[PDB]
């Protein structure tokens, strides 16, 4: 691989380096092998990076992976959108999937979208658990006949008594 | 801090939590042959004092449950001997702004 | 909406707190008592008995009268009824929960089968998701079928540490429709302890054991000491939905015709009465247990028709049947 | 085609057009007017609109009370919950006793 | 599945990104609190090139007959020579740029200089020149304190967060670190006098513009 | 839970949303024969008028920006700097 490095004079120059790509992964152990650079080892398995290098490291790999999948077709997406997704997937100190993990919701409310032919069963559990609906979703606010606290509804408008 | 070689007897393992408030930590040599915190992908983690911690929650006006989390047995938390309820300021480089500082509370 | 005026400040719903209706509350907010599971014919007089459909709840007949509140038959928020049950009854929707909870707490003193003295239990108690915790705890406690008195502490396994002063064994609870049965024994496959003691768990045992469970315990589960207490999954006082909920398709006058949910409330009350008119006039042990299950069947079918049968007998030999669980078949699907 | 489905909703959400979202999804049902206790989020308030007397027993409340407008479908959906021994407490405030 | 999972995440009034539960997902949106449609790919010059090229472009030494600003680039040109007090100011600016070069080379190990940012500085500059018909044939009327102090003052007004406490003020310095490294490389005294040939008027205009655009590029609370 | 007119950390600038809802609410009142505060120099379209009122700063409205913790800040339309 050609590597962009600062030349002794300051300007970046390409310096070739031998790199090893492997079929199979055992990060914890290969990393320990002498003669390599443990500081720069990597793997497309973000899961192993997480269990071995920590959540934060995991987040960065999870990002690099998503990024490549898109940069693969020469496409571009502002960093903030993939960064957002990667953060959601990492907030709880673990790697939570986005593809309908929970058999119930993702981050919705009981009174929200009448998912499943039986919303009643979801209501029973809510009752037996003292579930508290914040009422920030659209559907839940629809049933309540109100606009959701989103964008244009993220604030209230009141008459002013100062203007002479 | 107890650094062992291959492993410990499950019997002996249940001998750690037994001398409060003093805490005992275990490390397998293999897991120390390399300092993970010296890795590109691993940003700077800084244990915050209960003071800073209070200051942190006060300004962003947050409940402890609203802060991002980090697992107790997380490699870095294990490194800094983090204890549940403790917060770490994570100083990472950003391609958007210069630096970006995030926070994680040890679960 | 309703051109009449109201001094009450108009606002929008910001939060929705779910929970369970406690028996004390269903009483503290009721109006009537609904004793007579019938209507009209006050001495052959087609009016409205103070038993059902009008004792104090919303009215009809273009009568503004309705517990000194006025308003029309369209601007009135039906007032909820009240109806005491002779015996406790499992709520259809919670038989599954009630089963697991029973397997988590000791069926004698009501103490959790596992606590902080178990390293695997602690990892479960730490779970935040009340749903994931209840699960992780039930998976650990359903195995234990003995209420330990002394357990080895984190310290020297040599020494023990006492906890729940109770030590009786637990039953391997299994479901059989609307009832729970517990099987006892002394260690699986061993001498001088073979053969099980199978007996059905009465609604009263469960309810009373649930009342001995500490706040720390049912909170360890997804329960809330203010909105949802375990015991409340067992009904003792059923809320009677006002007429606006369950109407009455009657053309003008003379004709009766009341909603299919009122017909059910009638039969529920009936059985409840034939159950009280036995403990009063003295009755056989197995005889009462008959009405009990009957009542259960009606209280269960009312809220949710999907158990051990298809009760169809509402003023029609054709055998039709509706309920509340199956009422959103055009409400949770219309919105 | 010709429909306003889940994907059309996500779009307007990203645009931030909450009014439109509410307008396009509000069922024709009457915006019924109900009264609710500030202690219990229940519709157990007996409203005497002529004599001006709102009283909710079980809570000894006559002052701390509110008014709301919700489609009848909701009013019913809630009474059905109450009927099934489930309390759908509606609160006008977010920051509870917390 | 992507929509469903991220559907309730919104930017709140504190510049924080949170979900319906109110959990913090990002302490500031996109770690810069900026709206993506106001971001343009701009090159961070300071990072690339040889050290000589870096010094030939930014270094200003009034105490050196060969590295001062020729009197033709500025009126006070000839009397600036050997001005101890200004040089102290000019060394502050250089040390800051040299710091940035380090900092940038750490953030972009690759050495990549082109990165998307708010407020296209190059354009504001070209516009200024057109708007004020700047002629490269006359010495500017800008004082050195004008450039340095001016560029310095502007960095104090590019606001993302306004909280008066310590934590926020620090979060506010981090979120504008990169743009600020860009700014300093584009409004370095020598660049202002030797390359752009801006006048006191043109220059002053450029500053207020960057401020108006910066504030204008900030994300709006309510964004889904 | 109320925040003094001082110590407000929120933006001095109006958000595109705030402006959109203000132009929408105000236009609803104008379309309902509600009085106008700006000299109608020809305009007849309610929104077109609402916008004229926003520019001349004659809309007696106040935006209550709530913070995620429950508290809130009160900004007057007049006060808010409009530049979107
Ligand atoms: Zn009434
Ligand atoms: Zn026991
Ligand atoms: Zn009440």
């Amino acid at each position: 691989y050609d590597r962009k490095v600062p030349s002794p004079t300051g300007e970046y120059v390409k310096e070739p380096e031998w790199v090893l790509e492997t079929d199979g992964v055992n990060l914890s152990e290969v990393m320990t092998v002498p003669g390599i650079d443990p500081t720069r080892i990597y793997t497309n398995s973000f899961i192993d990076i997480m269990e071995v290098l920590g959540i934060e490291a995991g987040r960065a790999a999870l990002y690099k992976e998503v990024y490549n999948v898109i940069a693969s077709d020469g496409s571009y997406v502002n960093y903030r959108h993939m960064a957002l997704l990667v953060d959601v997937m990492t907030t709880q100190g673990g790697l939570t999937s986005v593809t309908r993990h929970g058999f119930n919701r993702s981050n919705t409310g009981a009174l929200m979208r009448c998912s499943f032919e039986e919303t009643v069963e979801i209501l029973f559990e809510a009752g037996a658990s003292a579930e508290l609906d914040d009422c920030r979703g659209v559907s839940e606010n629809v049933i309540l006949g109100q606009m959701a606290p989103i964008g244009t509804g993220a604030f209230d408008v009141m008459i002013d008594e100062e203007s002479l | 801090i107890f650094v062992y070689q291959n492993n410990i007897t499950p019997s002996a393992m249940k001998l750690v939590p037994s001398i409060p408030p003093a805490t005992i930590e275990t490390f397998n040599e293999a897991a120390l042959v390399v300092n993970i915190t010296h890795h590109e992908l691993v940003p700077k983690h800084i244990r915050l004092s209960s003071d800073e911690k209070r200051e942190l929650l006060k300004r962003y006006r947050l409940k402890e449950s609203q802060l991002p989390r980090i697992q107790r047995a997380d490699p870095v938390a294990l490194y800094l001997g983090l204890k549940r309820g403790e917060v770490v300021k994570i100083i990472r480089k950003s391609e958007t702004s210069g630096r970006y500082a995030s926070y994680r509370i040890c679960m | 909406v309703g051109q009449q005026y109201s001094s009450a400040p108009l606002r929008t719903v910001k939060e929705v707190q779910f929970g369970l209706f406690s028996p004390e509350e269903v009483r503290a907010i009721s109006v009537a008592k609904i004793r007579f599971p019938e209507t009209m014919d006050e001495t052959q007089t087609r009016a409205k008995i103070g038993g059902l459909n009008d004792p104090r709840l919303g009215s009809i007949d273009r009568n503004l009268k309705c517990q000194t509140c006025q308003e029309g038959m369209n601007e009135c928020p039906g007032h909820f009824g009240h109806i005491d049950l002779a015996k406790p009854v499992f709520h259809v929707g919670f038989i599954a929960k009630i089963k697991k909870v029973c397997e988590c707490v000791c069926m004698h003193c009501g103490k959790l089968l596992l606590d902080e003295h178990n390293e695997l239990m602690r990892q479960a108690l730490a779970i935040k998701d009340s749903k994931k915790r209840f699960a992780a705890i039930w998976t650990l406690c359903k195995t234990k079928m003995v209420c330990e008195t002394d357990v080895p502490s984190e310290d020297d396994p040599t020494q023990l540490v006492s906890r729940g002063g109770c030590g009786n064994t637990q039953p391997t609870i299994r479901k059989d429709g609307l009832k729970l049965v517990g099987s006892w024994k002394k260690d699986r496959a061993t001498g001088d302890a073979d053969e099980p003691e199978l007996r059905v768990l009465s609604t009263e045992e469960i309810l009373n054991i649930f009342k001995h469970i500490s706040v720390k315990d049912f909170t360890s589960l997804g329960f809330n000491e203010v909105f949802s207490r375990p015991e409340w999954m067992i009904l003792t006082c059923l809320p009677v939905p006002p007429p606006p909920v369950r109407p009455s398709i009657s053309f003008n006058e003379s004709q009766r015709g009341e909603d299919d949910l009122t017909f059910k409330l009638a039969d529920i009350l009936k059985a409840n009465i034939s159950l009280e008119t036995l403990e009063h006039n003295g009755a056989p042990h197995h005889a009462i247990e008959e009405a009990e299950s009957l009542l259960q069947f009606h209280v269960a079918t009312y809220m949710d028709n999907d158990i051990a049968g298809q009760p169809q007998a509402l003023q029609k030999s054709g055998r039709p049947v509706k309920s509340i669980r199956a009422r959103l078949k055009g409400k949770e699907g219309r919105i | 085609g010709l429909r306003f489905g889940e994907m059309e909703r996500d779009c307007m959400i990203a645009h931030g057009a909450a009014s439109f979202l509410k307008e396009r999804l509000m069922e024709a049902s009457d915006a019924f007017r109900v009264h609710i206790c500030g202690i219990c989020g229940l519709m157990t308030v007996i409203a005497k609109l002529n004599h001006n007397q709102f009283e909710c027993k079980g809570c000894d409340n006559k002052i701390d009370i509110y008014q709301i407008h919700i489609p009848y479908a909701a009013k019913l959906l809630f009474q059905e919950l109450m009927a099934m021994n489930i309390t759908p407490r509606l609160y006008t405030d977010r920051s509870r006793d917390f | 599945r992507l929509v469903k999972a991220l559907e309730d995440i919104m930017v709140h009034y504190d510049n924080t990104t949170r979900n319906s539960l109110g959990n913090v997902i990002q302490f500031i949106y996109g770690e810069d609190g900026m709206d993506a449609a106001h971001i343009e790919k701009q090159s961070l010059d300071t990072i690339g090139g040889s050290d000589a090229a870096f010094e030939k472009r930014y270094r200003v030494d009034l105490l050196n007959t060969d590295h001062t600003l020729d009197p033709s680039l500025l009126e006070s040109g000839s009397e600036i020579l050997g001005d101890l007090k200004l040089q102290v100011l000019l060394d502050e600016e250089y040390k800051q740029l040299v710091k940035d070069r380090k900092f940038l080379r750490e953030v972009f190990v690759d050495g990549e200089a082109n990165w998307p940012l708010p407020v296209n500085i190059r354009r504001i500059i070209q516009n200024a020149q057109q708007t004020f018909h700047i002629d490269h044939t006359k010495p500017s009327d800008l004082t050195i304190k004008d450039i340095v102090l001016g560029v310095k003052d502007l960095q104090e007004n590019l606001l993302v967060l306004r909280g008066k406490n310590e934590i926020i003020q620090n979060a506010q310095r981090d979120a504008v670190t990169l743009f600020c490294c860009l700014l300093r490389s584009r409004l370095a005294t020598r660049r202002v006098l030797q390359e752009y040939r801006l006048t006191k008027q043109a220059f002053d205009w450029v500053l207020s513009n960057i401020e108006a655009q910066f504030l204008r590029s900030v994300v709006h609370p309510g964004e889904m | 839970k109320a925040i003094p007119k001082d110590q407000r950390a929120t933006t001095p600038y109006m958000t595109k949303y705030e402006r959109a809802r203000i132009l929408g609410t105000r236009a609803l009142q104008i379309s309902m024969n509600a009085p106008v505060f700006v000299d109608l120099e020809g305009e007849t379209d309610p929104l077109r008028i609402a916008m004229k009122e926003l520019a001349e700063k004659k809309i007696p409205l106040v935006i209550r920006r709530y913070l995620p913790d429950g508290s809130f800040e009160d900004w007057s339309v007049e006060e808010l700097i409009v530049d979107l």
